[PDB]
């Protein structure tokens, strides 16, 4: 048997999967996850895949810091994963402009409040429900010259030249963050 | 798409990329600017990865750039919701819900047992003392 | 115990005090009314094998009360593989000459089945270690039973996180580390043979025995305990056996 290596965390909107190497040959795996003071919980028992979905475990408290490890079977050989703090590290999904209503010389751009894997009361909490004030959306627009706007909510109220057409693109941002501070630009929409 | 002579007509995002599939060039003819065209083309041409309907057991697929995300039903988990949370009644999984001892069994379900001085209750998972002072219990707290 | 707290009287009912010639010697754990699990090195320099006393229901070494029960140690069984002055197989099974009375202050700790202990308890993060050992490295011993909660570590992590020492003992499959490497909390010399009890769903189990370590609560070092799960069978076969002539007995292992 050979100890797993290159343990990586793939997380977007809290959907968190742990991946690793190599392609098991005559060996299966079992994962364990935990917070620094909690007990170790096993997952993906004797799997032959080189991945393990840990979403349901980390969403129990996205502000905790988890450590995961992969056992190897033909104490057993294992490899610890990097520490993971969902709230501080989960990638922000690609936003989606929900719509834009013009009213005179201004335009209201609305950003769809996408849902995350965080469950609560039999429902999926939005990115806003989770991050609250830590989340902002920046707008990148041009007269169909670069322009930008920022909002602490899910909407932008901007000015526009009557008659001319505009195109918009948005990004989710968590200013306080250091890594994975911004999401990828949303699809382009033109009024 | 390009039909005979339509190109004489100015560029139109609607008529060209919405009501039809437009090439990068047609797109570049509407936006003109390079970056603006690229910012548009990344998503427009990315293709919906939710088309395979990868999310199983009644899950919901959410499209992303060159990837997707599955939202599963309570009883499910896994990248594509392929894991049944009700098919993990094995001992190494939280002691198989057993209060004390757990014993695996191929095919059938695991069974629970107890330490001397205790007996298995009817739930088939709990143990209860059968003496006045069972091991591991603290009298002045019980 | 370094960096711990007093175990409220009655909350460590399986703790045993081992005395030789009436002098404090080591700790222990009651697993039934007649047997006590302790450490083997605790008997490295014993000479008066008829002077070994085990006390249960103890708490304050300076005040006698009716919860205290004394019993002569009728037999000390050590693995034939254990070597005096060394660390491997640091375990001992003591047969009390007469059964102790179970009370609110004297109760045994459960000896778990091997697999339950390896597959479940071994992953319960925290467990309690206790005894009347030193309150500081090279310091004096405690008058009141002290208790401490320590986190368990798999050996790979213990070695990786420990500082190498001049030909220090290897951590075998018969051992396991627990504690902290920041020099704040750990068990100590006089706590030897004491229990490393794990709480799991309403019941406490014996998972370890205070055995050895680089000094007491030394920066970059963890406490080392005997992995009791490796001796379940050994203990069970012995407890169903007939007492031998002399006090000391070396039983084969496996
Ligand atoms: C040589 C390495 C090692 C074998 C030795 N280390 S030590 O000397 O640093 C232990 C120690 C610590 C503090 C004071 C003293 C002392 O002798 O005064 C001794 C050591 O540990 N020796 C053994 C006995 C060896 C025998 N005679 N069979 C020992 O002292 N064990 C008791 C003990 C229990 C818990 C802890 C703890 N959780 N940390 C530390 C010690
Ligand atoms: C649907 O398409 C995605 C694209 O990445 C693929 O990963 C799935 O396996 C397929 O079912
Ligand atoms: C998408 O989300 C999943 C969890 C289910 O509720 C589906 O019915 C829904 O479409
Ligand atoms: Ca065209
Ligand atoms: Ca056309
Ligand atoms: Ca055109
Ligand atoms: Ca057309
Ligand atoms: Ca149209
Ligand atoms: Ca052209
Ligand atoms: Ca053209
Ligand atoms: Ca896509
Ligand atoms: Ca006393």
């Amino acid at each position: 048997t050979v100890a797993a290596y290159n343990l990586t965390w793939k997380s977007t909107n809290f959907k968190t999967i742990l991946e690793w190497e190599p392609k098991p040959v005559n060996q299966v795996y079992t994962v364990q996850i935990s917070t620094k003071s909690g007990d170790w919980k096993s997952k993906c028992f004797y799997t032959t895949d080189t991945e393990c979905d840990l979403t349901d475990e980390i969403v129990k408290d996205v502000k905790q810091t988890y450590l995961a490890r992969v056992f190897s079977y033909p104490e057993p050989l294992y490899e610890n994963s990097p520490e993971f703090t969902p709230y501080l590290e989960t990638n922000l999904g690609q936003p989606t402009i929900q719509s834009f209503e013009q009213v005179g010389t201004k335009v209201n751009v609305t950003v769809e409040d996408e849902r995350t894997l965080v469950r609560r009361n039999n429902t999926f909490l939005s990115l806003r429900d989770v991050f609250g004030k830590d989340l902002i959306y920046t707008l990148y627009y041009w007269k169909s010259g670069k322009k930008t706007a920022k909002t602490n909510t899910n909407e932008f109220l901007i000015d526009v030249d009557k008659g001319e057409n505009y195109c918009f693109s948005v990004q989710a941002v968590i200013p306080s963050r250091t890594v994975n501070r911004k999401s990828t630009d949303s699809p382009v929409e033109c009024m | 798409a390009n039909a005979f002579l339509e190109e004489l007509r100015p560029g139109s995002l609607e008529r060209e990329c919405k009501e039809e599939q437009c090439s990068f060039e047609e797109a570049r003819e509407i936006f003109k600017d390079a970056e603006r065209t690229k910012l548009f083309w990344i998503s427009y041409s990315d293709g919906d990865q939710c088309a395979s309907s990868p999310c199983q057991n009644g899950g919901s697929c959410k499209d992303q750039l060159q990837s997707y995300i599955c939202f599963c039903l309570p009883a499910f988990e896994g990248r594509n919701c392929e894991t049944h949370k009700d098919d993990q009644l094995i001992c190494v999984n939280e002691n198989g819900g057993c209060e004390q001892y757990c014993s695996d069994h191929t095919g059938t379900k695991r069974s629970c047992r107890c330490h001397e001085g205790y007996s298995l209750l009817a739930d088939g998972v709990s143990c209860t003392p059968t003496v006045e002072y069972p091991c591991g219990k603290i009298p002045i707290l019980e | 115990i370094v960096g711990g707290k007093v175990c409220p009287k009655g909350e460590c009912p399986w703790q045993v005090l081992l005395l030789v010639n009436g002098a404090q010697l080591c700790g222990g754990t009651l697993i039934n009314t007649i047997w006590v699990v302790s450490a083997a090195h605790c008997f490295d320099k014993i000479k008066n094998w008829r002077n070994l006393i085990a006390v249960l229901g103890e708490h304050d070494l300076s005040e006698h009360d009716g919860d205290e029960q004394s019993r002569r140690v009728a037999q000390v069984i050590i693995p034939s593989t254990y070597v005096p002055g060394t660390t491997n197989h640091d375990i001992a099974l003591l047969r009390l000459h007469q059964p102790v009375v179970l009370t609110d202050h004297v109760v045994p700790l459960c000896l778990p089945e091997r697999t339950f202990s390896e597959r479940t308890l071994a992953f319960v993060r925290f467990s309690l270690v206790s005894g009347w050992g030193q309150l500081l490295d090279r310091g004096a011993t405690a008058l009141e039973l002290m208790v401490l909660n320590v986190p368990r570590l798999m050996t790979q992590d213990c070695l990786q996180q420990s500082r190498k020492v001049g030909d220090s003992p290897n951590i075998t499959e018969y051992m396991f580390c627990a504690g902290y490497s920041d020099g704040s909390k750990d068990s100590c010399k006089g706590d030897s043979g004491g229990p490393h009890a794990t709480h799991y769903r309403g019941t406490w189990y014996l998972t370890g025995i205070v055995s050895w370590g680089q000094g007491c609560a030394t920066v970059g070092h963890f406490g080392v305990y005997t992995r009791v799960s490796q001796y379940i069978e050994w203990l069970q076969k012995l407890m169903r056996s007939e007492p031998r002539p002399g006090v000391l007995l070396r039983a084969p292992f496996p």
